[PDB]
Parts: structure tokens; sequence; C-alpha cells
């Protein structure tokens, strides 16, 4: 009964944790049986698109980060932190900077399962979440946050 | 031989690069 409340971080931590669950994991957990999040819908695809692109096209960058980054526990995550924090330390924000960040974390993610390391799943979301919405929250909310991503990108596939 | 301090700088200042570009030209045909 107080303003406060804010859909978007919800929506950001439940769609990035979902990601990298269903994504590290290759199954398949659509078992809601009463959700739907429309808007995760379409940004989904987005970043399917967009993902499946830079991990195809920039393959070669993700896999130079992880070549030199090499994480196999928690710890590391600070340092990674860093990472994220000194990329954004300029003040250089938009959709592809976004999207190249949360594509190289789900790629770093998805090893990090290969090598039996789902623990280290948990900061990595978090960890992307809370830079993204804590120092870049504003940029977001300023741009629309999903939707406006959806409408720059857009993902029309209907005839009629 | 490399430093994680230096690497992780590295790494990252290429992610923002990296990022930055990447919406300056969309390969997918910005869709």
């Amino acid at each position: 009964a107080e303003e406060e409340e804010d859909e978007l971080y919800r929506q950001s931590l439940e769609i990035i944790s979902r990601y990298l669950r269903e994504q590290a994991t290759g199954a398949k957990d659509t078992k809601p049986m009463g959700r739907s999040g429309a808007t995760s819908r379409k940004a989904l695809e987005t970043l399917r698109r967009v993902g499946d692109g830079v991990q195809r096209n920039h393959e070669t960058a993700f896999q130079g980060m992880l070549r030199k980054l090499d994480i196999k526990n928690e710890d590391d995550v600070k340092s990674l932190s860093r990472v994220m924090i000194h990329v954004f330390s300029d003040g250089v924000t938009n959709w592809g900077r976004i999207v190249t960040l949360i594509s190289f974390g789900a790629f770093v993610a998805k090893h990090l399962k290969t090598i039996n390391q789902e623990s280290c799943i948990e900061p990595l979301a978090e960890s992307i979440t809370d830079v993204l919405v804590r120092t870049k929250r504003d940029w977001l909310v300023k741009q629309r946050g999903w939707d406006g991503f959806v409408e720059f990108f857009h993902v029309e596939d209907l005839e009629g | 031989s490399e430093s994680q301090e230096d690497i992780i700088r590295n790494i990252a200042r290429h992610l923002a690069q990296v990022g930055d570009s990447m919406d300056r030209s969309i390969p997918p045909g910005l869709v």
C-alpha cells in the first residue's frame, strides 16, 4: 500500500534468471500454467536473434574474453563485477552495451554449467541485473526499458 | 604472465567497446 513496487526489477531478475538457467541447462522449464510475460516473450525473442547473432558473428570476442577470464568459483564474481562497473565507469549506455554484456554473461554461464559449476550462475544473473538496474536504471526507465528495446529492434513476424 | 587486474580491465574496456559498436551496425539486419 505504498509507492515503491517495481515490475522492472522482478521481471528483469525473473527473465535473466530463467534465461541463464534454462539456457545453461539445455532443458525446458515451461510450466507456468498461469504466467505469460508478453514483454518477456518479445524481449527474449530479440535476445535470441541479437544474442545468437553476436554469438555467431562476435564469437571471437566471447571466446577471447572467456579464455582470458577463466572462472570456476563464485570468488571471481567480485572480479567480474569489477569488470562490468569498469566498463560502465565511462558513462556510455545503449542497447549495444546491454545486449553485448548480457550475451557474454550467458555464454560464460553456459561454460560454467558445462564445467559443473551452476552455483556460480546465481552471481552471474544477480550481478548483471544488479549493475544494470543499480547504476543504469535511469537509462532503462528513460528509454522504456524492455519495450523500447523491442521497438528499437522490431520483431514483427505477423502477416495479417 | 598476465594479471587478472589487467585482464579484467582490458576485457572490460573491450566489452563496453564491442557493445557500443554492436549497436552502431547490427549485422542481422537489425532484426
